[PDB]
């Protein structure tokens, strides 16, 4: 169901098998480099159930450039692209050994996606920095042009991240808001009292 | 303004719209120039060459293997990974590996770890197309290349922005040398797979297409013998006599 949907939850503990399959997964994890996940908690995320054929977008910084590649492969993806976001101010000027002018987003593929519009966009985003850790909205447009109309899921999103065609998971979202009947049905049997524990 | 949408609409890459791309750096550039060794260079077929003949051990290695993706004798990541770079790197030393934009971003990291380095920066060469507005695995148009910085042992930004060079021009932006030299990492600097066109003061260049050589291991080592063994390349020369 087209309009934005979301689930406030601990992504470590949610049974994501209730959500079905997605053409695109995006994650902006709180890598251990407020609350973070240990390297083991990241490895153990049940990403493999979320897709059969499609793309994963994984934001990485620092040593998660390497840990993120490890998770990508462990979860069953091959890294096939790497987007960089060049961070500018409102006037298009770029904001340990080097100053950092960019953030990286790994692009992984699982299976054999068919019917995606590969090559419409290029792999550099130029866009203004906003609040701390706020990714640029351009990424949603690139993903929509890549795979228009399909179901997508964002991990570790915040309220400003909710978008049509997306289900957003994160622990600072406001409650549960589900509209897809297949998801509502599976959520109700799995969580009859609406509590997501253990 | 969504420059991704704009690129879809017009073909102008988003990096075409980045603008403007203390001083003090001019003096530092001058100290670098004063301490630079004479350019040294050696024609060598690196696939058949025993790189251990390259002495002494280097403070900085710039590695630019000719990848097939650059053309649209080429080196595969199989070939590159089998170079024994660890055999010529100083115990404390740095590497800058041009990795391209495809599987090299992964295989180049395997190489760094194989040779004993850890990656500390990822330097992106972003190519504009102001003048002229696909890999089967690619999801997006590839408009950049990565140069990975590795360290072993105990003013610039990680971006280089220039226009995409003409077809068949495989040269990398000379700005990479500026970044490397501004780190003040030491004076024994090796550029593997360099060319006549990349020869530079302060560097030893080794590669298959060089037309001339002047490398002599004893002469080269004499540039770093005492009292000059530990200079950073960013300090005044030490008074002789
Ligand atoms: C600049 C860019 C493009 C973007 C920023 N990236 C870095 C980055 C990424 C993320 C954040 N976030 C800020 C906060 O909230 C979020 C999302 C909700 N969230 C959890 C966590 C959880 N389980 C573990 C857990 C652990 C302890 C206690 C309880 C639960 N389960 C569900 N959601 C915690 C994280 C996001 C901030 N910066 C760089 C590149």
């Amino acid at each position: 169901l087209f309009p934005p949907q979301w689930i406030c939850c601990d992504i470590r503990y949610l049974d994501v098998s209730i959500l079905g399959k997605f053409a695109v997964v995006m994650a902006d994890p709180p890598w251990d480099i407020y609350g973070t996940l240990t390297d083991d908690e990241m490895r153990r995320l049940n990403i493999p159930v979320l897709q059969d054929d499609g793309f994963l977008f994984l934001w990485v910084t620092g040593r998660a450039m390497e840990l993120g590649r490890e998770c990508l492969n462990l979860w069953g993806y091959e890294r096939v692209d790497e987007i960089i976001w060049v961070k500018t101010n409102q006037l298009q000027r770029i904001i340990h050994w080097l100053n950092h002018g960019k953030e990286h987003c790994l692009v992984g593929v699982k299976g054999n996606p068919q019917g995606f519009n590969q090559g419409l966009d290029c792999d550099v985003i130029v866009a203004e920095v906003r609040s701390t850790s706020h990714k640029p909205d351009e990424i949603y447009g690139m993903i929509e042009r890549l795979s228009p109309g399909t179901r997508k899921i964002e991990l570790f999103g915040r309220p400003h991240n909710v978008q049509p065609n997306w289900i957003t998971l994160g622990n600072q979202l406001d409650g549960i808001h589900l509209l897809d009947p297949d998801v509502v049905a599976r959520f109700k049997q799995r969580y009859p009292d609406g509590i997501i524990s253990k | 303004n969504d420059y991704c949408q704009h690129f879809v609409d017009t073909g102008h890459r988003p990096q075409n719209f980045i603008r403007d791309v203390r001083e003090l750096i001019r003096l530092k550039d001058e100290l670098i120039a004063k301490s630079n060794t004479p350019p040294m260079y050696l024609q060598a077929d690196i696939e058949a060459f025993d790189i251990r003949e390259l002495t002494p051990k280097f403070d900085v290695i710039l590695l630019e293997p000719p990848l097939e993706e650059y053309y649209r004798k080429c080196w595969t990541w199989d070939d590159i990974m089998k170079l024994e770079i660890d055999e010529i790197a100083a115990p404390r030393s740095f590497i800058f590996l041009w990795c391209g934009s495809g599987e090299g971003l992964d295989l180049g990291r395997v190489c760094l770890r194989k040779w004993g380095y850890r990656r500390c920066e990822d330097i992106c060469w972003i190519k504009t197309n102001k003048n002229n507005p696909l890999d089967p695995k690619a999801v997006f148009q590839r408009t950049k290349e990565h140069c990975l910085m590795g360290i072993k042992g105990t003013v610039d930004i990680d971006l280089i922005i220039t226009e995409e060079p003409e077809i068949g021009n495989i040269e990398k932006p000379v700005e990479i040398f500026h970044i490397i030299e501004h780190f003040c990492l030491g004076r024994r600097r090796l550029h593997l797979f360099g060319r006549d066109s990349t020869i530079r003061p302060g560097w030893l260049t080794v590669g298959p297409t060089l037309t001339n050589s002047n490398y002599n291991a004893e002469t080269y080592a004499s540039y770093f013998s005492a009292p000059n063994s530990y200079l950073t390349g960013c300090t005044e020369e030490i008074e002789r006599l």
